[PDB]
RNA sequence: GGUUCGAAGACGAUCAGAUACCGUCGUAGUUCCGACCAUAAACGAUGCCGACCGGCGAUGCGGCGGCGUUAUUCCCAUGACCCGCCGGGCAGCUUCCGGGAAACCAAAGUCUUUGGGUUCCGGGGGGAGUAUGGUUGCAAAGCUGAAACUUAAAGGAAUUGA
């Protein structure tokens, strides 16, 4: 059974980048995955996309720019600290020049560069470099 | 170490198959694994298709063929040279030898 | 020594001992 | 290539493609070529599209106009169908043909004295002319190929759809290209119908020389 | 490719595929460069200029070499629209 | 086991190729035509060469010899390369067209051709041959 | 004592024209000559031998021995080789592995751990390189660390230019051939790892066959 | 790791213990049989009354009588 | 209940010796109805449920669309032959998707670019599936199951030879 959605979708786009489609349809859709998607299309690692409201759950048709080596997820969503985020990034993004770790805070789903400005830890969702 | 893909026998929907007695030996062999042949043969082959036709009764006659179905175990096959060993790609050719004459 | 004919041999010199250790009861 | 009724397909180029039998394709089909196919017959023959013949006859003849030296063009047929279609072609654009038997390690090998180094490969059939193209890897070689619905597309950079096995069909596609490159340079007019005849580029069978030398008287 | 002071430090900018956005490596031979000629709109002759492109080694033997030049051609007005 | 080494046939095709005129069928005469011009340091080797010559000179009288060109049938080879017919094979009036090839050309501007003898495909769509 | 260049790109070089083999690298054109590389880098280039290995092939009367020269090279500034050759004596084997390396040189990238003020000093991201069953990995690292690794893939990098770097490893390292092959390939994978400093598009220039086309019709066939 | 849950923590931890008893340089460690056998009992040196001098042969390729004692 | 075959046995040949092959007989057994026993290379030597990533030629079951022969003659639709469309099934072929130690695998793929959920299990060779105790059976045996001692190699896939 489809026990956990995100990670259906996140491999899918990666597996449509290795191969290289002009765009990718990803099946049952949520308010965490569309959310995640907008965080990516806020730093340019994909382009603009369309969601398709069929009265069930949506489908989404992203358009994939070839600036995307790999997307991935972490599972389960561990509980992080402000003292314990160096030693993810320092073992989960490739370089000290690029990379991003999406997590979920009370003040929103966002990237690790911003949760150090708002000074808020919380959970963890996946990464993208 | 693996050499054949389909391991000596045609069987992919079954688990168990029925056994058959090698007609040179009398060994049990799995139906599918066997080497089979079919023989059709007039009771006159080449030499004796001459003596009978001039000292026979009926004006325009035809003699009967003789129909057998053989079944070989692997080493019964190989000894009697119905079949060879073969090289590694060569192996593959399920394309049977050409019967023109 | 083939395997199967060794596992007769463990199986024959254990069944003797089950005669032996019986008698001493 | 198009939009321009100065490069467009002419009334005088419809009854040559039909009369030879270049539109008449195959029964089998590779997955790449369904964007040059109209619709199948009740009989079992794939009709190849004719607008997409002209829009892909000029793009290829747009690269050969962009090529700087006449020499560098390596034209080929192994097969004996159109070897008078790759030599007279060389007697109009000034290419370098290699017809009949490719000596492998031609492009790839230095020490030999058959040693080639072109900048474009115009080959009459990818399937048959296999050994040409893999060499088109080890050195970098923008490739052209007169493909069909049948063949696979290994080391080619343009797919011109036509029946490329027949006697009337291979040599007719080796005159237009030479026409439509020479017209794109200004050596034959778009005005005067081109003095050369299309039968100059079909290869001669040894069965119709016994027809032609022996029946003249 | 700088420090703070804006001076270009890295020793050469490589090529990038006009089709997919994958950088064309140095020991990658099944690469390509292909110029395509332009033609005067009234004369039907060579203008003296082209429309260049490129394709990398990973895309050719994969199979999709003859449906990337037409997705780049069409869009620069070499080839007509309906096709 | 009379078969001749590559020393022979190398020096035979290289003596037929140039001097096809002087040479001929006689063994006893080209025995001199092989010796006047060339350098050949043995009388046995002289005879092997000068008679395959005669073996090879009777094969120009029937078909084209592979490892060797000559000026007589190399012009007449190219005779057929410079052939052009009088009435062309493609420029034909009464051309055949099917009811799918009629409907695909008419989608383009060529939609009322005066010389298309429009035909039909044979009814029944069986073509394939059975298996076994 | 002459250099008599056969090819079309080598005859150009021999005339002092196509300036700085970064120009050939751009165009991905395959080098199969020795002197090109000798002509651009030359005395800036330093070789070594890391291992000579013997091998045999059982025949009917004893067996045939031979020797196997893996040879390092590459200027103290951004390019390296790692060729190999096998022959029936050793200084044959050495000589003809030097040459076969110079053939396949490749130009290395390098970058900054953290902050940017001075010069570039390590593998710009986390890249991995393999051959056989040895998996080397090259992790970026802060100033004056040094090269933290084993003798083999230290004696490539040191030269390469990469000055400070943390490594990893896997597998049968004793199979030297592989290791030394496994870390080279790795550094071959610095200039093929796409960052957002290189998302700005390509603007095309001209191959050396196209610009030099009237000169080459007059100088060699 | 193979049983990835968030509240597994014991399933995970009953399995490695179980396991580590398969480890040798450890079980040899975590049972009393290693120190029951051992002459020194658990120790780096231990003194004794000699009683006869004795030559032991060596094993093959090598050969040469080796000079020992029995304490 | 006992036709054929056929462990044990009796002879005949064989060989230096054969209590092994072959050859002549023949019990337990081979077959039914009743209840025990729980293991086999019980095999694809390949966990089950889930997503995704190429091309073709067959085939079985079900549904749908479409020229034309044939059957019941009188055609309605049902059967038989003919070309596709969709769903689930057993297999193939092709290939620079990718992997691997290779053989090879469209899975054995999507793994230092290391996290979809979960169950069994291995940690150099022998000793040894042994001893012992507990367990289950009428019995043979089945499930659980150590130690002292013993040793630098067992082993895998591929090369050339002989």
């Amino acid at each position: 059974v489809r026990m956990n959605v995100l990670a259906d979708a996140l491999k899918s786009i990666n597996n449509a980048e290795k191969r290289g489609k002009r765009q990718v349809l990803i099946r049952p859709c949520s308010k965490v995955i569309v959310r995640f998607l907008t965080v990516m299309m806020k730093h340019g690692y994909i382009g603009e996309f369309e969601i398709i409201d069929d009265h069930r759950a949506g489908k989404i048709v992203v358009n994939l720019t070839g600036r995307l080596n790999k997307c991935g997820v972490i599972s389960p969503r561990f509980d992080v600290q402000l003292k314990d985020l160096e030693k993810w990034q320092n073992n989960l993004l490739p370089s000290r020049q690029f990379g991003f770790i999406v997590l979920t805070t009370s003040a929103g789903i966002m990237d690790h560069e911003e949760a150090r400005r708002k000074h808020t830890g919380g959970k963890i969702l996946g990464f993208f470099f | 170490t693996k050499k054949r893909r389909n391991n000596g026998r045609a069987k992919k929907g079954r688990g168990h198959v029925q056994p058959i007695r090698c007609t040179n030996c009398a060994r049990c062999v799995p139906k599918d694994k066997a080497i089979k042949k079919f023989v059709i043969r007039n009771i006159v082959e080449a030499a004796a298709v001459r003596d009978i036709s001039e000292a026979s009764v009926f004006d325009a006659y035809v003699l009967p063929k003789l129909y057998v179905k053989l079944h070989y175990c692997v080493s019964c096959a190989i000894h009697s040279k119905v079949v060879r060993n073969r090289s590694r790609e060569a192996r593959k050719d399920r394309t049977p030898p050409p019967r023109f004459r | 020594m083939r395997a199967k004919w060794r596992k007769k041999r463990m199986r024959r010199l254990k069944r003797k001992r089950r005669k032996m250790r019986q008698r001493s009861k | 290539s198009g939009a321009l009724d100065v490069l467009q397909m002419k009334e005088e180029d419809v009854l040559k493609f039909l009369a030879a039998g270049t539109h008449l394709g195959g029964t089998n089909l590779d997955f790449q070529m369904e964007q040059y196919i109209y619709k199948r017959k009740s009989d079992g023959i794939y009709i190849i599209n004719l607008k997409r013949t002209w829009e892909k006859l000029l793009l290829a003849a747009r690269a050969i106009v962009a090529i700087e030296n006449p020499a560098d063009v390596s034209v080929i047929s192994s097969r004996n169908t159109g070897q008078r279609a790759v030599l007279k072609f060389a007697a109009a654009t000034g290419a370098t043909p290699i017809a009949g038997r490719f000596t492998p390690g031609t492009f790839t090998n230095q020490i030999q004295t058959a040693f080639r180094e072109p900048r474009l490969l115009v080959v009459t059939d990818p399937r048959a002319d296999h050994q040409p193209l893999t060499e088109a890897s080890y050195v970098n070689l923008p490739t052209i190929a007169l493909c069909n619905t049948d063949s696979p597309l290994r080391y080619v950079d343009i797919a011109i759809p036509c029946n490329n096995k027949g006697a009337h069909s291979v040599g007719l596609m080796w005159w237009m290209l030479a026409r439509e490159v020479l017209r794109m340079r200004g050596t034959i007019s778009r005005e005067h119908p081109w003095e050369v005849m299309p039968d100059l580029y079909f290869y001669r069978d040894p069965e119709e020389i016994e027809k032609e030398e022996q029946a003249a008287a | 490719m700088q420090n703070d002071a804006g001076e270009f430090v890295d020793l050469y900018v490589p090529r990038k595929c006009s089709a997919s956005n994958r950088i064309i490596g140095a020991k990658d031979h099944a690469s390509i460069q292909m110029n395509v000629a332009e033609v005067d709109k009234v004369t039907g002759r060579f203008n003296g200029q082209f429309k260049t492109y490129a394709i990398c080694g990973a895309i050719r033997r994969m199979g999709e070499s003859d449906d990337s030049i037409l997705r780049l051609a069409k869009a620069d007005g070499i080839v007509s629209k309906n096709f | 086991g009379r078969v001749r080494t590559k020393t022979v046939k190398k020096a035979a095709r290289v003596i037929i190729e140039k001097y096809y005129t002087r040479l001929g069928n006689d063994f006893h005469t080209n025995k001199r035509v092989c010796e006047e011009i060339a350098i050949i340091p043995s009388k046995k080797l002289r005879n092997k060469i000068a008679g395959y010559v005669t073996h090879l000179m009777k094969r120009i009288q029937r078909g084209p010899v592979r490892g060797i060109s000559i000026k007589l049938q190399e012009e007449e080879r190219e005779r057929r390369d410079n052939y052009v017919p009088e009435v062309s094979a493609l420029d034909q009036e009464i051309i055949e067209v099917d009811p799918d090839t009629k409907e695909m050309l008419k989608l383009l501007d060529f939609g009322s051709l005066s010389n298309l003898q429009v035909t039909q495909p044979t009814v029944g769509m069986n073509f394939k041959t059975p298996r076994g | 004592k002459e250099w008599l260049p056969v090819t079309k790109l080598g005859r150009l070089v021999k005339d002092m024209k196509i300036k700085s083999l970064e120009e050939i690298y751009l165009f991905s054109l395959p080098i199969k000559e020795s002197e090109i590389i000798d002509f651009f880098l030359g005395a800036s280039l330093k070789d070594e031998v890391l291992k000579i290995m013997p091998v045999q092939k059982q025949t009917r009367a004893g067996q045939r021995t031979r020797f196997k020269a893996f040879v390092a090279i590459g200027d103290y500034n951004g390019h390296v080789g790692l060729g190999v050759k096998c022959s029936k004596e050793v200084a044959t084997a050495i000589r003809g592995a030097i040459i076969l390396a110079k053939l396949s040189i490749v130009p290395v990238r390098r970058g900054y751990w953290g902050n940017k003020i001075g010069k570039p000093h390590t593998v710009p991201c986390k890249v991995t390189g393999r051959c056989g069953s040895v998996l080397v990995r090259l992790i970026p690292a802060p100033r004056g660390t040094g090269i933290v690794s084993a003798p083999v893939p230290k004696k490539l990098l040191m030269m390469a230019g990469i000055d400070d770097c943390y490594t990893s490893a896997r597998g049968c390292t004793a199979t030297l051939g592989n290791f030394a092959k496994a870390t080279f390939d790795a550094i071959s994978k610095t200039y093929s790892y796409l960052t957002p400093d290189l998302w700005k598009e390509t603007v095309f220039t001209k191959s050396p066959y196209q610009e030099f086309t009237d000169h080459l019709v007059k100088t060699h066939t | 790791g193979k049983c990835r849950g968030l509240r597994t923590a014991r399933k995970l931890r009953s399995h490695r213990r179980d396991q580590k008893w398969h480890d040798k340089q450890y079980k040899k460690a975590h049972l009393g049989t290693a120190l029951k056998a051992n002459p020194f009992g658990g120790a780096s040196h231990a003194k004794g009354i000699v009683l006869e001098k004795v030559g032991v042969e060596a094993k093959q390729p090598n050969s040469a009588i080796r000079k020992c004692v029995r304490v």
